[PDB]
């Protein structure tokens, strides 16, 4: 219902602001999803043809 | 193939799996989501990823991993954290009560009540890969957890899987840094299964880890997050070989042979360099010679023993980056010169090295620097017997007027398992000595 | 031996026999052996340690005690569930059975 | 990893009811239940402490008793008295008479029916209890002998799950009752037994705490109150919320007590300082571990510099890394070995929690298991030992059912703790 | 042609076949009222519904099925449910009062009183169909009219049918739970029927079914409602192989056939896989192997016995979906190998295959996720003897004291049957153990 | 699968009258008898209580009696009391003045005929009878007797349907008449013989359940009866309404009655709380389990702790899952085995309806075969020996012709009854 759908995008808010001001753990202040900010290497790796199945 | 399983045992296992798998996903281009949105260098449909990732229907990388600890706060905070998507919600699995620094407690009654279940998972990981090189098992013997279920996990890993490759990462009680009172009995008590059910054994005490990030990282307040990326970073130089193309290729068993003399010594000491920090790094030529000189200093190392009291047995060396194998080989002939470190005389040789094309990869908002070249030792030394002389010494000290045993024998475990222990512990400091005498 | 062993420790090194799976878990085997199929009701809470040593008998196996020297060892018989209180009388078991 | 909560005496009734105000201050919690915090992480752990009914209001898990119906009246009325269960107080028709006979015997013994009766219900609702929790004085009646039942009669239910006990050690420089090393004396001995750790509360050390370092002018029994409510939260604080170093009540007790007997801790709380001296006062964690370590920061009436400390544990709360946490307590182990035990290398465990109590940036909690804590052991009983002798205020305790036996035999009991403490201070390696 | 009449006895079986025709329709492409559109002339294009449902004389589509019930409140739920029009309003066979969980009550006085017109429904039906395979029974052993009133059904098919294949699928009393106090009595009254009159039994305990529904579709709090839909989609996929094209076609004589080594052992236990929540779904790569394990594991069994504690017999694999002979034959042959799960050594083959092309179909509310492959074992092994000590260990300490024997003799029957049916389950766990017996 | 209701004597009249008013409200059926409900399922299962009339009223299948008519004004006062017909209504002039022997022999005699009369009339007029209810108390004289002769006489003409009685127990705290001992003991044979199964109620216990579960200051004879309403409402709950494992009388009796002379049980409600505690309160079967096995909430005053249930029984109504309404009885078997029978496993028989009690979202009724019944019987047993040693009151009985002789014989009886309870509580594997 409209009730629930707002209770359910106002949990999900909670949610998200669980780790914003003086409220925050060690894993939350160093564990981001800052993947597009890395410059990686990524013209060497194994190619990986020959494999097996039983 | 070249599928490799990762079980983190403890919150000390957890803590350092976090950072290990943050980088991971950041060397193959994954996302927490678990995704290759799109890579103009990454050829089509290539898999470097295949050793720590495995792919899914969905076209997500899942991990294989395994996170245990008796209690679900590191668990249920690593189910809430970022990589609720990348972790599948089994595989990071929970007890309910802690083991509150008690071996007994998490090998005979705590640990038996998950241990199945973590068979079970590990059996199902170990079904999607056909080409499993082994098992590398993250705990630090100190506390409840990762001593007795870490035990007891190895001790039904050994005969689960035969001769499959077990590499552990532990923490022991370094020297003066170290939490608990009850730590030198978990760590003695322990010794069982890293003596037998664990083919190699290497060292990440936190006092030494400190020191090398006071010192050269220049950060006056590095904390576990940046003792655990430095981990992730050793780890990942030790996989690099099986995940990425290089000139000398080493696999788990490749430096396993290398690096183990005799059946059981195989307990090894770590050391990576160079470690450095943005300010240090654009201002200096880190040469090969140089970074393997910082390597084999007894202040680079990750490991509080300093080798100058010991004989060097065995040391296997894992550059990334743009070595050329000249470099590694000079560096090589000017460690045999050098006269500081001692090699044992019946190991003339006592060196292997495994070149890997691709550099590390910088952790932006963490702690370390990018640099064009790295190495990693993994060495076998007869150092090795000064932390445990000072281990079974804390032991003795403790267990001399029977302290803190009766939390012990109150969990289902018999007395004489201290003095077994500790006999054992005594036969390492004894054929340690042994093999360190000249012939 | 100077060097304690997995006998030593309490934790069998082998692989267990399976013959001793391969038994079936019969009324006929309860009344031999004392004790019956019903599961074993324990005042524990759901979920525990207290009601899996109660309920299950690989939970409280130790291979040996102590140090052994204070055709080799063979395990599989702690596979399975504890025994009821209750004792299986023989009148209630058949000694033949209608098969070929 | 449930905690269940109860509250004996007046005094432990007080104490408690602070308690709840702290806790409930710290996950958002009005007196009506009802939650509005800053952050999902109370809710998180909300359960440790707390019961959430259907209807979303938030219930302690909490059993007050008392022998006079005013003090669950005062309770109920106080600012957060509307938060307990109407149920979960238990009253008698007369009070204990400040005798330990009564609460434990005649009258205690009537209505533990009904306390255990409530209690198992909340001890079965949890879904994995973690531990019991107890508040109450053993200078009073209803404190020193109903608490002491229902600790004996808890453990034979429970027998594995830890037992937190604080459990207010009266002094006679504080004294307000001639009974009181009676009280006290026949409290021990069933302490001994039946807690699995237990530390103790000297309103005199908590007074020179108020009138020295927080320098109020008239500290009132609220002040004290909100001192152990503060640190009695703090030794939770890995329980309720993630930190870097968790750890649990067993932990606690693994890493304190080395030996059955000896679980008597010192404890204290730190930062603290005055009203006008906050805004001087740098808050680092070498500051904050040499307040811990302070003498006169002690919430227990003994120096530790007359004794040697068994173990210690140091729950630290707020952002913050390990060294400050273990290199510290290095420098405290070097520095003063003569007050350390050398027989116990790290004597000292450290805890870590990611959230500070509300208010400040940083804290920590200490609880030390020094064998000084054998002081007030001794004064209690050459104390006990003098009305013992001349036979004084015993007619009261032998009308009862009690008998000159059971005396003989706590005061014996109480000594053997003394001996052993005393024997494992001036014990060498 | 290929018509199979299904039957419904008993709350348990009415609701199985509730849930089991919410599932048929849907598949098959029938409304739940079962008339056409208003449009098209013929509502679905093909007969692949002609053995579930019959044709009318309006066009719609009628059931195969009976509903049997000595109570009405459930009967009449399904007259004012949903499929108020897709059922016969005959073929609904109501009483006007319960069995009262009394076999005898079921057997001897309310049930022969509308035993016969069940019958008259039965014979209607199978007039109806042309290529009868055979009845596909419902119901539960530990109620009054779903054991003693199943029972003399059961009785009634096998002497006016001829040797027909009559398959049951029967829900035990759970080794932990239970509904009520006379249960063993009524599964022990019941294995009379169920030993002789049907040609294979399956185990369809709910303990084991609350168990999958917890670990796998993690649904916290499950009901009858979950455990009905997985038991109907384990019929659907028993049972599509004839409805489907697909690889290998079975049967209802193929798979009674291919499973039953002795007349009387004919009591099979039977999981499915993968069954899995959506959250688990798009995260493992559910590939034959890993589904095939998942079956022979016991955390994918239906019923509460673990298959290790005795010796598989005769399995038969019922696939669907994407599945190929490329991957179904390695996942045989790698499984094989496994070591805890073990065949009699009279029996080396113990293995019958059933590929078929269409995936398993999804019911709206379910928590099925939405699978490419699938895999149902119907697994005779001598393991089963468990349940059978278990369940007549009850009967004889219910028995010592003659309890409860009161309610059966007031409704009409002897003591000697007690009598009889302990001693032939004593003979079926004897011959059981001979079965099991190596040569 | 439908019922008819007989109330007896005052007690009884006045406990059917809420019962009615109960079951008028669950089926939504108005105080003058037409339908004004909102539900399907509210006349789907109608008949099963009320028969419709020509007018579309909805009339119980109900026969009142008293030989008492200054109380059945009362029972036409009450707000439903107009719902009933005229003619079920049958009266004396005199009251049975307290005795059995008018009550069974000489008064009621000359009344028991119109009674059987209207009752084979709703009989006939009943499609499928599944059973006769009564409601009475046995201390009384046309409670006792009359209903005593009344089950007697339907056993004559109706064997195998089911007869439940809800017999009051009288108790001696709770007693206001003299010749309660012996009217109890003449009534408890013919329940023994003419009873299918018959459950106990005391007034003490309603008393007691009223006063600290309900915690209302002042619980009537309305609120004593308001519970025993509610439980005849839940016993019959699968009858009228869908669930997910329904039952009925007969079911219940199967799976209570292990031997042909054990039909007494005792009877339990939840949730039943304050109004204080109404906030703190979770509605979850974690939370009605607790209330429905706990020792206050039985309506019969003799402790449950006393023996080992034979067979119990749990009426759960509303929106449970199944497993966790099973799992609970799995828990409660598994961890409380020396209060369970051990050669009758699995006695907990657990069954569920869909529709709850309107104001109620879920609850539960409970029917305990506990081997603890023979303490009620014993306890008025001494009661009744002592008063026959000095042949106390047996005039007012052998006036009325009754000899001295029944009153050894229902002693015998009642006897058999209490040692048959005591060797199978006793009873070995
Ligand atoms: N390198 C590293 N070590 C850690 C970390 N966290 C904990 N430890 C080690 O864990 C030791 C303390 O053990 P515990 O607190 O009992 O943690 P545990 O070993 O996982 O065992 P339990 O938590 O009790 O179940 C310390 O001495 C640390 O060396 C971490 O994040 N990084
Ligand atoms: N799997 C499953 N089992 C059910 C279901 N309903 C009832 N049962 C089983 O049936 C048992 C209860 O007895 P019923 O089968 O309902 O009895 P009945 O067949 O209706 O016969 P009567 O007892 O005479 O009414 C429970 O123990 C359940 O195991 C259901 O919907 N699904
Ligand atoms: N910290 C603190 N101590 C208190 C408080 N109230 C009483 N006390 C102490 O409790 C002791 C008396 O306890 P008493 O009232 O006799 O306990 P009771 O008999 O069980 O009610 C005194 O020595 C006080 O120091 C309080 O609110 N806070
Ligand atoms: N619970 C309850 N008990 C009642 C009620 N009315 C009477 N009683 C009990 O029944 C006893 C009197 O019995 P009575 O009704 O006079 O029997 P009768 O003369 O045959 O109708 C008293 O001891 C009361 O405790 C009532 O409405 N509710
Ligand atoms: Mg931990
Ligand atoms: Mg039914
Ligand atoms: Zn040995
Ligand atoms: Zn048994």
């Amino acid at each position: 219902s409209q009730a629930q759908e707002m209770a359910l995008t106002q949990r999900d808010a909670r949610f998200q602001t669980r780790h914003d001001g003086k409220w925050a753990t060690t894993y939350s202040t160093g564990y981001q999803d800052r993947s597009a900010e890395a410059d990686v290497c990524h013209k060497y790796g194994a190619k990986a043809v020959f494999d097996i199945q039983d | 193939m070249r599928e490799a399983i990762c079980i983190h045992i403890g919150q000390a296992g957890c803590q350092v799996g976090n950072a290990c798998w943050e980088l991971f996903c950041l060397e193959h281009g994954i996302q927490p989501d678990g995704s290759m949105p799109s890579d103009k260098c990454i050829g089509v449909e290539d898999d470097a990823f295949n050793t720590f990732f495995s792919e899914t229907g969905a076209g997500k990388h899942v991990p294989r991993c395994l996170f245990l600890d008796l209690e679900p706060t590191v668990v249920d905070e690593v189910r809430t954290g970022t990589y609720r998507q990348l972790f599948n919600p089994e595989q990071l699995v929970s007890g309910k009560e802690d083991a509150a620094n008690n071996y007994a407690r998490g090998h005979y009654t705590i640990g038996k009540e998950i241990v199945d279940l973590a068979l079970d998972r590990i059996r199902k990981l170990a079904d999607n890969c056909t080409g499993l090189q082994g098992f590398m098992v993250f705990h630090a013997v100190g506390g409840g957890t990762g001593s007795g279920l870490g035990a007891l996990l190895l001790e039904r890993l050994s005969v689960d899987y035969g001769k499959k490759s077990k590499l552990g990462y532990t923490v022991y009680p370094s020297p003066q840094v170290s939490t608990a009172v009850v730590e030198p009995y978990n760590c003695v008590l322990s010794t069982h299964s890293l003596l037998e059910h664990t083919d190699v054994a290497t060292m990440l005490d936190n006092e030494a880890i400190y020191d090398l990030t006071r010192r050269s990282l220049d950060i006056e307040r590095p904390s576990y997050t940046n003792v655990n990326r430095l981990i992730g970073q050793v780890v990942s130089s030790l996989t690099a070989s099986l995940r990425f193309d290089g000139a000398l290729n080493v696999d788990l068993t490749e430096f396993q042979t290398n690096l183990v003399p005799y059946p059981r010594i195989h307990f090894v000491l770590t050391s990576y360099a160079p470690v450095v920090s943005a300010e240090k790094a654009y201002h200096e030529q880190l040469s090969v010679a140089d970074i393997t000189n910082s390597v084999f200093e007894p202040a680079g190392m990750l490991t509080k023993c300093d080798p100058r009291h010991g004989k060097y047995m065995s040391c296997c060396l894992m550059y990334r980056g743009d070595v050329v194998p000249k470099d590694v080989n000079a560096a090589i002939a000017t460690i045999k010169t050098k006269r500081t470190i001692q090699f044992v005389d019946w190991c003339p040789t006592g060196f292997k090295c495994g070149i890997n094309y691709q550099p590390p990869t910088v952790v932006p908002g963490g702690d370390l620097a990018k640099v064009q070249r790295a190495v990693c030792m993994i060495a076998n030394s007869t150092a090795i017997a000064e932390v445990f002389a000072r281990i079974d010494h804390k032991f003795d000290l403790m267990y001399s007027k029977r302290a803190f045993v009766h939390w012990y024998v109150g969990e289902g475990m018999e007395e004489g398992e201290f003095s077994e222990a500790r006999e054992d512990l005594a036969a390492l400091e004894k054929d340690y000595e042994e093999v360190g005498a000249e012939s | 031996h100077c060097y304690h062993k997995c006998r030593c420790y309490g934790h069998d090194d082998t692989l267990p026999n399976y013959k001793l799976l391969t038994i079936p878990r019969t009324n006929n085997y309860y009344a031999a052996t004392g004790g019956c199929p019903c599961v074993p009701r324990v005042a524990a809470h759901p979920g525990s340690w207290r009601l899996k040593e109660g309920q299950l008998r690989s939970s409280t196996y130790r291979c040996g005690t102590g140090c052994i020297k204070k055709c080799c060892h063979h395990s599989g018989d702690q596979y399975g569930w504890r025994r009821g209180p209750h004792t299986v009388l023989d009148k209630n078991t058949a000694a033949t059975g209608k098969c070929d | 990893r449930e905690i269940v909560s109860c509250q004996a005496g007046q005094c432990g009734n007080q104490i408690g009811s602070k308690f709840w105000e702290v806790i409930s201050d710290e996950h958002g919690v009005d007196p009506t239940g009802t939650y509005q915090g800053d952050s999902d992480l109370q809710l998180e752990r909300i359960n440790v402490y707390f019961d959430e009914s259907s209807g979303g209001r938030y219930v302690p898990r909490a059993v007050l008793m008392d022998l006079e119906p005013g003090t669950m009246d005062s309770v109920r009325a106080g600012p957060y008295g509307q938060l307990f269960r109407p149920d979960n107080f238990i009253f008698g028709q007369s009070g204990a008479g400040n005798n330990w006979a009564k609460g434990h015997y005649t009258e205690g013994a009537e209505l533990i029916d009904s306390v255990l009766d409530v209690c198992r219900k909340e001890a079965e609702s949890c879904d994995c209890l973690q531990g019991f929790q107890l508040s109450h004085s053993l200078g009073g009646g209803t404190g020193s002998g109903m608490g002491t039942l229902l600790i004996s009669k808890l453990r034979e239910e429970y027998p594995d799950r830890i037992m937190m006990t604080f459990s207010v050690i009266p002094s006679p420089r504080v004294s307000d009752t001639v009974v009181e090393p009676y009280n006290t004396t026949l409290s021990v001995h069933q302490l001994v037994e039946n807690s699995d750790e237990s530390m103790c509360i000297d309103n005199e050390a908590l007074y020179d705490i108020c009138f020295r370092t927080l320098k109020l002018t008239t500290p009132t029994f609220g002040d004290l109150n909100h001192l152990v409510a503060a640190v009695m939260s703090g030794v939770t604080c890995c329980l309720r919320f993630p930190g870097q170093l968790n750890s649990d009540l067993r932990k606690l007790a693994v890493n304190l007590v080395p030996f059955p007997r000896l679980h008597f801790f010192m404890m204290g709380f730190a930062p603290l300082t005055s009203r006008g001296s906050q805004q001087y006062r740098g808050l680092s964690v070498a500051e904050l571990t040499q307040q811990m370590f302070d003498a006169k920061n002690m919430m227990q009436a003994a120096d530790p510099r007359h004794g040697r400390y068994l173990t210690a544990s140091a729950l630290f709360r707020g952002r913050m890394s390990t060294k400050e946490v273990d290199e510290q307590m290095l420098n405290v182990q070097n520095k003063n070995s003569s007050y350390f035990i050398e027989w116990i290398p790290n004597n000292i465990k450290s805890s870590i929690c990611d959230i500070p109590p509300k208010g400040l940036k940083m804290s920590v909690t200490f609880i030390g298991n020094n064998t000084c804590i054998q002081e007030m052991f001794r004064r209690v009983g050459e104390q006990f030992t003098g009305m013992f002798r001349r036979k004084a205020f015993l007619h009261w305790y032998t009308g009862e059912g009690m008998d000159e036996m059971e005396f003989t035999e706590a005061e014996s009991n109480m000594n053997d703790l003394v001996s052993e403490y005393q024997q494992y201070q001036d014990a060498t390696v």
